[PDB]
């Protein structure tokens, strides 16, 4: 009965932090596509400003333009690379808990501990677990409501320009 | 005998479910992934039964 | 031990805009930065920066 | 916070109606702002 | 095995949750067992004795 119920709660495990994982996934690659267009309007900008060389406001409004735009891609890839190295340490996780699923009553290279009965300093609890993720998650959302703002907002500001002059 | 065809059965069950454990990283892997790299050479290279 | 004056109002190198392989120029004489060591380079892209 | 980046943006919007009112007849008088620069 | 290996998470990656508790509660019951079993060994063989 023991060993049983064993296996059972190793399959909880593996399943809870599977899903998890798929999320971040998720997340990741809509933020991705997010960045891509973001640094196309950059390219956008910087062709228009090289092109007005051929009234002097708008010099100066679409430097500082791109400079907002730099510090919002900014801020969007910091976020991506938390996101990215959560991802990496969660599949580290979960390759080596089913290795120590697979085993059974038979198995080789199976032997003795030595001393591991206690518990360490530098453990967490479950919902501070939790918590961690979806602070991290929801952070990523923001970045992305920020990404589509900005877009609109560039798109906004040029078609303005352009029908000034 | 018996404790022949155990160890040898039990050596190949190891290797393969590594094996498994291995193509499964291989299939999970998406387009915009992360362990991405400019290693080069490697497409002419082999040495396999 | 100062801040060093990047433009004319009084700005300072805030350091936001520093990648590899870029120059600038402090009191007159102007410098080219070549490369960078392990702490940095972690720091720098845990902030994001390519 | 990003809302108040937004917001921040908002001051340019007004900024962006004060430079294409800067933009219009020297009778309507109007001064410079902190956007310009170097 | 299990306990040992599953010590090698990096950072945080540790839970010390239900399962860590009911492994610790597993490795007592095999213990006590262990020591229940020996001492009924140790009757028989006494009385074995007796009945020589």
């Amino acid at each position: 009965k023991s060993q049983s119920d064993v296996n059972k709660k190793l399959e909880q495990r593996l399943e809870e932090v599977r899903f998890w994982k798929k999320e971040l996934d998720d997340k990741l690659e809509q933020l991705v596509n997010q960045t891509d267009d973001l640094l196309t309007y950059k390219t956008r900008l910087e062709r228009s400003l090289e092109s007005y060389k051929e009234i002097h406001g708008v010099m100066n409004l679409l430097i500082r333009t791109l400079e907002e735009s730099t510090e919002q891609i900014r801020l969007n890839r910091s976020a991506k690379y938390n996101l990215e190295k959560d991802l990496r340490d969660k599949f580290t996780a979960i390759t080596i808990d089913d290795v120590c699923f697979s085993l059974n009553n038979n198995s080789p290279n199976i032997n003795f501990s030595e001393k591991v009965v206690r518990i360490e300093p530098n453990s967490v609890s479950l919902e501070d677990w939790l918590d961690f993720s979806n602070a991290n998650v929801e952070k990523a959302d923001k970045q992305l409501n920020n990404s589509t703002a900005l877009k609109t907002l560039v798109d906004q500001i040029l078609s303005q320009t352009a029908n000034d002059l | 005998s018996d404790r022949s065809a155990q160890h040898e059965l039990e050596k190949d069950l190891s290797d393969k479910q590594a094996a498994l454990r291995i193509d499964d990283k291989c299939q999970h892997l998406r387009n915009t992934s992360e362990g991405v790299s400019y290693f080069r050479g490697v497409e002419r290279v082999d040495a396999t039964v | 031990r100062q801040r060093f004056t990047k433009n004319d109002m009084g700005d300072h190198y805030h350091w936001k805009d520093l990648n590899r392989g870029i120059n600038l120029t402090v009191y007159g004489k102007t410098f080219r930065i070549v490369d960078c060591d392990r702490f940095t380079q972690d720091f720098l892209e845990s902030q994001g920066i390519e | 916070s990003y809302g108040n980046t937004t917001f921040k943006y908002f001051q340019d919007l007004r900024n962006t109606g004060l430079e294409k009112s800067y933009a219009l007849l020297s009778g309507g008088c109007f001064p410079t702002i902190f956007s310009p620069n170097s | 095995t299990r306990l040992e290996t599953r010590t090698h998470r990096p950072n945080v990656e540790l839970c010390r949750d239900i399962a860590q508790y009911r492994l610790i509660k597993e490795i007592q019951e095999i213990n006590h067992n262990v020591a229940r079993l020996k001492e009924t060994l140790a009757q028989a063989q006494t009385q074995l004795k007796a009945l020589y």
